[PDB]
């Protein structure tokens, strides 16, 4: 807290010195429309792999499900942490997270030996739930990097299924502000091009955007 | 301008700008051919018994300015910075004066000296047909030559793209060709000469003949590659692009650096005051006028004189 | 000495060229040069002899810097296994400089052909594609095509198509041209069926044949049952011999070795193949041939579209955020939010 | 630009700049011309013994090599334009360890009694 | 003959400002709505003063985390302007900190150098006609904390207009 | 010695003032002290 | 100095070819520049400051039965530059700071009237009048503080009857345009012989 100064050394050029060596040249990026309102993997930077999310599953149809189930349809949950959570969707089998990758590479009856449940068949219809639908997204995605026709996820499962205010933690890394990044250490490139890397244009709080190119406005004066 | 990637593409600020400089159009109008209506003739700047300077002012839309040196014995003449709309009165003017071009002098290959050089050695081959022109320019440069397609691209000069500069093809400085054994006129170009950044008052020189010798500088700031002409036996100085009537060569382009473009005015202080200097733009002026009158050298030598160690001058307005 | 800020000690001329005799240097002036005064504790210094002539190579590099200096530029290998990639490293790097520049600039003028491209900016689709050929690859088009139209036109998709295209148009390209350095420069971006990649996998292929015989060697006197082609079994069978025996930790598990007995002789088919159309000696072809002028037509034309495809991708993402906000609009639905199109509870 | 900061063609890449002639079709020398630009011939290591040399032979196209002060400072950049047997890369030699006394005789020889001597000799 | 560039000795620190042509810049006169002195025109010398004090600071863009931009409606809804503020006592401005303003510590401490240096709050002309631009010198109690410096005499509320014609406003 | 008889009018190196420290003659490497070792 | 034994032979060579070109140039004197008369000169070899001391007897009236002698001291500390500071700030401009002592008839700061001056540009700027001790007004005025004493206002600021008289003070105190040139020239002297003394303690401590 309390407005820590971060030790990057990033900075705004100067009221003497010309503007020169335009082979890189910082400049305030602004897009279209508001991404931070949005889903997680719904946002701008997961876009390439917006036909690989899962097709949405809600709530009528997590109840008409609890209510009047499928042999076939199984329903999943991808929470990792026991401590968080408390109660039992029904009709659901127990596939943490981080040991998908692993346990879609496993036969059949090695998947009944390490779950207790037996190995989903590639035409069967499998839903999935996290906390807020993120483990679960990630889950479909390693679901469906094997060749599972049909993978749903449900977007807050639990939080609104139970009615639960819990989250899947995710730390989405940002490096602390005792952390310099690579470009200050370092002789990887040219003192010229190095200063005019690390200048930018206004508070360091916006995204700029790099240009590696750029020729003189002769045509305006 | 430069490659539209996908940041480029979703940045609001980026139509914003284009609706700002350009308007309703969005696109920036090239730089086009100067017509054959409002076109002078070549003017003969200086005579000598040497040699004899003739030039065209402002013979691009670039506000660029043509200059050939002729040697009254040899009969041999050399132009300097080869960028003119027309190159056919240059080239009768060759042809009505007996003339041999047998070089062309290239201080930087931004798009104001470049642009026609292709025209140029063809049509002078040309008439030469009824020993081939050589290009006299520096290797640094081979960063501007690499973009000459992309500056066509911006400033609207679409015939001179799909063409392969003269400077690229293969010289004597280069590996050959491995043909099959079963052609040179564009395989080999042994008529060409790199100059070196390592210039000095002692061997830095073209044997122009009849004991004329140009001295070639090397002076960066406006380019990697920059190098100046000097005649000490005419007091002439074609700088190009490094000084110009009340003002200096921009940095505000890439590959240009504020500080080389200051060590490259400090290294002119030793010249006469009559040493007429001769601008790739504009109008012509001495070097004692450009040390009296200028504000660029003014702030140079005031940075230098109060402490600055790294002293940065340059343009961020004005000819390319 | 210590210098001061402003005050400079003039020194007199050598009078021999200036520092830099632009003129030239001879062999004892540019002796000093080459063994310039470096200091000896972090310098390396290399010679080798090729028959008539030598080369010497001498690297220095510094104590101030190796702490923050990029491994690229500061090229230490300090391991058997960093100089084996270290080399293999900077030797593509070095390999595509001098092969790259024959086809581009400083290349001939029958080796630079060029490649136009439109894409539509809202259909999203790819509008002429085409090369840039000249008039003399021009004519060997339409040799391939009268050809194999007065073959394929009273027998057997539709009247108006070119049989055979993408093999065809990488075997224009290198019909057109006029040096070898640049001929294998297109036989690399054409699925790399250049000598100098065969010449590769010749050499991996002899070296796994060399060691089929010796585990073949081993099993057989061991015991004194095998696989078809234990050539590609080897590299696995020997990685396990030498873990066993004691010297070894790693056993491998890589099975790219797998079938490519079959692939690298279907590599040198192709190959042969393709200078069997650029000597025009297509007017004959086996049926061995004419399988693999088939695999090699759709394995040459979605090469081309590599670079195209990137582009479709990046305009997918430019429709996609230019897509109205929010779930959607009630105007253009087929289906009501909170629930499935396929749900049996569907209209309450 | 973006398009010069991975090698090739990079700022620190300094093999873009050229290649070597590595051919016979020009400068034909003598024996007194190789002895004078010898590497162990010069001042500045006639008079230096702490540091390692290493003679090795190329079974391939048949160069001798000496490295000095590998150990300290051992460079992956060494060596780059060897341009073994027939425009080979520098990854092709498969050198072979000799000594100091049998670098000497076989220095002077050409590249074809050098392959002759390893391949029918020792 | 060589001729030595003209240089001096002391030289201010103004004249090291860059400018792309390295010449005088442009000074545009003002927009017609600064010609009378009104209560639309009295407030805009403050904004801009509590804009600068709020935003980011620096070569480094040190933002500054209190907002007194937030004290702007309320200052003008008194009908007190940056002028008149200067000329409130100590006593004045205790009172108006407190009771009106509820001014926090934090936000009196980013708020007081303004007001302990006594910054003339005159629009300076620029090359645009839209301007940003306040005059940081410190004013004097005989030209009406003016600053007394170009043009800028106890009534001048923007460079290049009329005075501020008290009988009116 | 003078100014022109000097080793810095031979190239285009100014009589005084800040040295010029993106010359070639200032960017060339000198071990004056190692030099006794080399060229001796 | 073998490289097995020694790894700092690019140091320890570097050092020794600088004791050399630092004795081998002709532009250093071996004598110290010559003060001006009465003046003695002590430097201790291992700091940077240097003293000055003469004696002194002042224009008495006739009025007055005796002339007391005084004590002229100057204290010159060597001016410190930060050079990791540099290409970013600007160059430091060459100056020489001195002290000025006057004792009437025993240390440095009781009972003295100390004036510290600036040799900038050719010619001194006297900067300020410290008092040490109890001296009279018009009552006793006490400065016994001798790190954060009262050093007064500066003389820009100050009245123009305290300026003239003191520079009738100065200049009959031989204090001037000359003696500060002197200043310039000795502390320039005492740092190139620290400066090779310096040169010499640093091999011993490498090499070690
Ligand atoms: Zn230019
Ligand atoms: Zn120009
Ligand atoms: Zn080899
Ligand atoms: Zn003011």
């Amino acid at each position: 807290q309390a407005d820590r100064r971060t030790r990057h050394h990033m900075m705004v050029d100067g009221q003497i010195n010309p503007r020169e060596w335009f082979n890189w040249h910082p400049k305030e990026y602004q897009p279209w429309y508001f991404d931070r309102h949005k889903f997680l993997y719904e946002q701008r930077q997961y876009a390439q792999f917006h036909h690989l999310l899962c097709h949405q599953v809600y709530l009528k149809d997590m109840l008409h499900l609890m209510r009047y189930p499928e042999p076939y349809t199984h329903i999943i949950d991808c929470r990792t942490s026991t401590q968080k959570m408390h109660r039992w969707v029904p009709h659901s089998l127990w596939l943490p997270r981080d040991e998908v990758e692993y346990a879609l590479q496993l036969s059949a009856d090695e998947f009944l030996d390490m779950y207790g449940f037996r190995k989903p068949d590639k035409s069967d219809d499998v839903i999935l739930l996290s906390h807020n639908g993120i483990y679960s997204e990630q889950a479909g995605w390693e679901w469906k990097k094997q060749f599972f026709q049909h993978v749903y996820n449900y977007r807050g499962g639990t939080n609104e299924l139970f009615g639960e205010s819990y989250s899947d933690m995710n730390v989405s890394d940002v490096l602390s502000p005792w952390k310099g990044p690579f470009p200050q250490s370092g002789v990887f490139v040219d003192k010229w091009s190095k200063r005019k890397v690390l200048t930018r244009t206004g508070p360091f709080d916006r995204q700029y955007e790099m240009q590696d190119f750029a020729l003189p406005d002769l045509e305006l004066e | 301008s430069y490659t539209p990637n996908l940041t480029s593409l979703t940045n609001q600020v980026n139509r914003s700008e284009r609706l700002r400089k350009w308007g309703s159009a969005g696109v920036p109008p090239g730089v086009p051919r100067i017509p054959r209506l409002e076109a002078k003739g070549i003017a003969i700047l200086h005579e000598s018994p040497k040699v004899i300077l003739a030039g065209r002012s402002r013979c691009n839309n670039f506000d660029s300015n043509q200059y050939m040196l002729i040697n009254k014995a040899t009969k041999r003449c050399l132009l300097v910075d080869a960028s003119d709309d027309w190159p056919d009165d240059w080239a009768a003017f060759i042809g009505a004066s007996d003339l041999t071009l047998t070089h062309v002098f290239l201080t930087h290959c931004h798009i104001d000296n470049i642009i026609n050089l292709n025209a140029f050695l063809t049509i002078c081959g040309s008439r030469q047909k009824q020993d081939e022109i050589g290009v006299m320019w520096c290797p640094a440069e081979e960063c501007w030559v690499q973009n000459f397609k992309r500056s066509c691209e911006r400033y609207g000069r679409f015939e001179e793209m799909h063409q392969v500069l003269p400077m690229m093809c293969r010289s004597l400085y280069t590996p050959q060709h491995l043909v099959d054994p079963v052609r040179n006129a564009r395989h080999l170009r042994r008529n060409d000469v790199l100059l070196s950044a390592a210039t000095n008052r002692a061997t830095s020189f073209i044997d122009f003949g009849n004991g004329v010798l140009l001295y070639y500088i090397f002076s960066p700031g406006h380019s990697p590659g920059h190098m100046m002409l000097h005649i000490p036996t005419e007091r002439i100085l074609f700088s190009g692009d490094l000084l110009f009537f009340n003002k200096v060569g921009r940095v505000d382009l890439p590959w240009a650096t504020g500080v080389r473009l200051a060590e490259s005015l400090r290294l002119l202080e030793a010249l006469p005051d009559n040493t007429v200097v001769v601008p790739g733009h504009g109008r012509m002026t001495t070097l004692g006028r450009e040390r009296r009158e200028n504000k660029a050298l003014q702030q140079c030598y005031q940075r230098q004189e109060i402490g600055k160690q790294e002293v940065s001058v340059g343009f961020n307005e004005g000819y390319l | 000495a210590r210098r001061k800020w402003g005050q400079k000690t003039w020194s007199p001329t050598a009078t021999n060229g200036g520092a830099a005799p632009a003129n030239g240097v001879s062999a004892q002036e540019a002796l000093q040069i080459a063994y310039r005064p470096m200091p000896p504790s972090q310098t390396v210094e290399y010679e080798e002899d090729f028959g008539h002539n030598l080369m010497i190579h001498r690297e220095y590099i510094s104590k101030r810097c190796r702490d923050r200096v990029s491994f690229e530029l500061s090229a230490l290998s300090y391991s058997n296994l960093e100089l084996r990639r270290g080399q293999e490293h900077l030797a593509g790097i070095m390999n595509r400089e001098r092969r790259g520049v024959s086809v581009g600039a400083s290349g001939a003028p029958d080796d630079q052909v060029q490649m136009q491209t439109d894409v539509d900016a809202n259909s999203r689709e790819v509008l002429s594609a085409r090369y840039l050929f000249n008039e003399r690859r021009l004519q060997f088009c339409d040799r391939f095509q009268n050809f194999f139209q007065s073959k394929l036109e009273n027998s057997a998709n539709g009247h108006e198509k070119q049989h055979l295209f993408s093999l065809m148009e990488a075997c224009a390209v290198i019909f057109g041209c006029e040096t070898e350095a640049a001929r294998e420069t297109y036989y690399r971006m054409f699925l790399g069926l250049d000598s100098e990649t065969l010449l590769e996998e010749d050499e991996a292929l002899r070296n796994r044949i060399a060691d089929a015989k010796l585990v073949q060697r081993v099993l057989e006197n061991n015991k004194g049952n095998l696989p078809e082609e234990f050539e590609e079994y080897a590299p696995l069978y020997k990685a396990y011999i030498t873990h066993a025996v004691g010297k070894g930790p790693v056993a491998s598990y890589d099975i790219s070795t797998l079938g490519s007995t079959g692939l690298t002789a279907e590599r040198r088919r192709w190959r042969t193949l393709m200078e069997k159309i650029v000597r025009e000696d297509y007017h004959t072809m086996t049926e061995v041939e004419q399988m693999d002028a088939i695999v090699l037509n759709e394995q040459l034309h979605t090469v081309k579209f590599f670079d195209l495809k990137i582009g479709d991708a990046i305009r997918d993402i430019l429709q996609l955020l230019q897509r109205e906000t929010g779930v959607g609009s009630s105007v253009n639905r087929d289906t009501p939010v909170g629930i499935s199109p396929n749900n049996p509870e569907r209209r309450v | 630009s973006r398009s010069t900061v991975f090698g090739p063609g990079s700022l620190y890449s300094f093999t873009k700049f050229g290649s070597f002639n590595r051919s016979p079709t020009n400068c034909t020398l003598n024996k007194r011309m190789k002895d004078i630009f010898r590497l162990e011939n010069q001042k500045h290591i006639r008079n230096d013994f702490d540091r390692e040399r290493r003679y090795r032979m190329c079974t391939k196209c048949g160069i001798t090599t000496v490295t000095i002060n590998f150990n300290n400072v051992p460079s992956a950049r060494v060596g780059l334009w060897g341009r073994c047997a027939d425009d080979k890369d520098y990854t092709h030699h498969r050198m072979v360890d000799i000594t100091q006394r049998e670098y000497e005789v076989l220095r002077e020889s050409p590249v074809e009694k050098r392959l002759n001597w390893w391949r029918y000799e020792r | 003959k060589v001729s030595k560039v003209p240089t001096r000795s002391v030289i201010p620190a103004d004249a090291l400002r860059y400018h792309p042509r390295y010449s005088v810049p442009r000074k545009m006169v003002l927009s017609n709505t600064f010609n009378v002195v009104g209560e639309n025109n009295r407030y805009t010398s403050l904004k801009l003063i509590l804009e600068k004090l709020s935003g980011h600071v620096g070569r480094r863009q040190y933002k500054m985390l209190c907002n007194l931009e937030k004290h702007y409606d309320k200052l003008k809804d008194e009908g007190i302007d940056w002028h008149e503020l200067k000329w409130l006592s100590r006593e004045e401005l205790i009172v108006l900190f407190d009771k009106v303003l509820h001014l926090t510590r934090t936000e009196r401490a980013a708020l007081l150098p303004a007001i302990e240096a006594k910054v003339c709050g005159v629009l300076r002309q620029t090359d645009s006609r839209h301007s940003t631009v306040v005059c940081m010198n410190r004013g004097n109690a005989n030209h009406g904390w003016r600053c007394g410096r170009n043009g800028h005499t106890n009534d001048v509320y923007f460079e290049g207009k009329a005075k501020a014609n008290t009988a009116a406003l | 010695i003078a100014y022109e008889d000097s080793f810095e009018y031979e190239e285009y190196i100014p009589a005084g003032g800040s040295p010029l420290a993106h010359h070639w003659t200032e960017m060339t490497p000198s071990f004056s002290y190692l030099e006794d070792e080399f060229f001796g | 100095l073998p490289p097995s034994d020694f790894p700092e032979n690019a140091l320890l060579k570097c050092i020794e070819k600088e004791i050399e070109d630092e004795a081998l140039r002709l532009d250093k004197e071996e004598c110290p520049p010559p003060p001006p008369t009465g003046w003695e000169m002590y430097h201790a070899p291992g700091t940077s400051v240097f003293y000055g001391r003469r004696w002194w007897l002042p224009a008495t009236a006739s009025a007055e039965t005796r002339a007391t002698p005084e004590r002229h001291t100057i204290r010159v500390q060597l001016t410190k530059r930060d050079p990791s500071l540099d290409p970013e700030c600007d160059v430091r401009g060459e100056h020489f700071p001195f002290s000025f002592f006057v004792q009437r008839a025993l240390g440095l700061y009781d009972q003295s009237i100390e004036v510290r001056a600036d040799f900038v540009d050719g010619e001194l700027l006297v900067d300020n009048v410290v008092f040490h001790g109890t001296f009279k007004t018009g009552e006793e005025v006490r400065y016994n503080n001798i790190f954060n004493g009262y050093p007064g206002p500066n003389l820009d600021e100050a009245e123009e009857e305290v300026l003239d008289g003191l520079q009738a003070w100065l200049a009959e105190r031989c204090v001037d345009d000359q003696f500060g040139e002197f200043v310039g020239q000795y502390s320039v002297w005492v740092e190139q012989q620290e400066y090779e003394m310096w040169l010499k303690r640093l091999r011993d401590f490498v090499a070690a």
